[PDB]
């Protein structure tokens, strides 16, 4: 149907400790299935999932490799993004970086991921176009020059169309029955009075996947927004997602009240009361 | 900078004496330098492990913290949070309501 | 697998 692939890059400087501590994950959707953390004590290429558990040494060789070097870039980064801003070497800075690929329903190139950020703001990002770079602020265009000069676009994009696509689809292929899946939301409401003359309805869906979902509170059919509290999605530890929404109701008024969920697992979206 | 997202629940509908899994899941924080600690009536719990550094679009972080308990009527527990956006540690209760 | 990635 629809799915991506993505890794995520953060590079925290430490001045007076030694070499900045560099940690990458890599998602297929939302299942992590790789790891890779300077600080470990054998840094290498380390499986997340047990889909990709089965790789043979070349991959994991490969991999450790390619992870590396990207801690060397990023150290690098670091260094010269200290110049372009003209920062102090006794501070500590970070470089983050996220970059992916959505495979179509047709086996095609859907869209792509590539962009940077500097101490929580935006450096720079590539493009819908693939093609051209877009730098947030003064000192990333010199990265936007130097990767226009270098043709960066053209040999990232020849990643997106080859590796990328290929590893994705093979990746879904051995983890078909964990990646495949679009396990429906275990929903229920409950009740908590807040006082004498008021109640708080809590709407719950557990053990989901993937995190995608939309909770929603109605009263007479009508969407509420006033007196209204959704919590961002969470992990729960064991691969699936959770997420409640609540509404603070008059005492008295609770069955006039529907919770609504979306989530791709259900074949229609439900439609939930309290029942005592 | 930006301060912490602090959510501590259950892996599954807490029921007494029934064995379950108690998360801390801290996001919306940058950079990326915090501490968490998991704790049962006050004192810092066994056995506390977290999930690999990540984050979301707005590249802030998110970290989950987690270990092995079982609820009863007794026992308190709860997640402490240090950062440096957060003036002293930041102390949420679990409550079996959220 | 990883993109090999290049310098700011």
């Amino acid at each position: 149907g629809s799915h991506s692939m993505k890794y995520f890059y953060t590079s925290v400087s430490r001045p007076g400790r030694g070499e900045p501590r560099f940690i990458s994950v890599g998602y297929v959707d939302d299942t992590q299935f790789v790891r890779f953390d300077s600080d470990a004590e054998s840094p290498r290429e380390e499986p997340r999932a047990p889909w990709v558990e089965q790789e043979g040494p070349e991959y994991w060789e490969e991999a450790t490799r390619r992870a590396k070097e990207a801690a060397q870039t990023h150290r690098e980064n670091l260094r010269t993004a200290l110049r372009y801003y003209n920062q102090s070497e006794a501070g500590s800075h970070t470089i983050q970086k996220m970059y992916g690929c959505d495979l179509g329903p047709d086996g095609r190139l859907l869209r792509g991921y590539h962009q940077s950020a500097y101490d929580g703001k935006d450096y720079i990002a590539l493009n819908g176009d693939l093609r051209s770079w877009t730098a947030a602020d003064m000192a990333a265009q010199n990265t936007q020059r130097k990767w226009e000069g270098n043709r960066y676009a053209e040999r990232f994009r020849a990643y997106l169309e080859g590796e990328c696509l290929e590893w994705l689809r093979r990746y879904l292929e051995n983890g078909k029955e964990t990646l495949q899946r679009a396990d429906p939301p275990k929903t229920h409401v409950t009740h908590h009075p807040v006082s004498d003359h008021e109640a708080t309805l809590r709407c719950w869906a557990l053990g989901f996947y993937p995190a995608e979902i939309t909770l929603t509170w109605q009263r007479d059919g009508e969407e509420q927004t006033q007196d209204t509290e959704f919590v961002e999605t969470r992990p729960g530890g064991d691969g699936t997602f959770q997420k409640w929404g609540a509404v603070v109701v008059p005492s008295g008024e609770e069955q006039r009240y529907t919770c609504h969920v979306q989530h791709e697992g259900l074949p229609e979206p439900l439609t939930l009361r309290w029942e005592p | 900078q930006r301060t912490p997202k602090i959510q501590v629940y259950s892996r599954h509908p807490p029921e007494n004496g029934k064995p379950n899994f108690l998360n801390c899941y801290v996001s919306g924080f940058h950079p990326s330098d915090i501490e968490v600690d998991l704790l049962k009536n006050g004192e810092k719990m066994g056995k506390v492990e977290h999930s690999d550094l990540s984050f979301s679009k707005d590249w802030s972080f998110y970290l989950l913290y987690y270990t092995e308990f079982t609820p009863n009527e007794k026992d308190e527990y709860a997640c402490r949070v240090n950062h440096v956006t957060l003036s002293g540690p930041r102390t949420v209760k679990w409550d079996r309501d959220m | 697998m990883r993109h090999v990635l290049e310098p700011f």
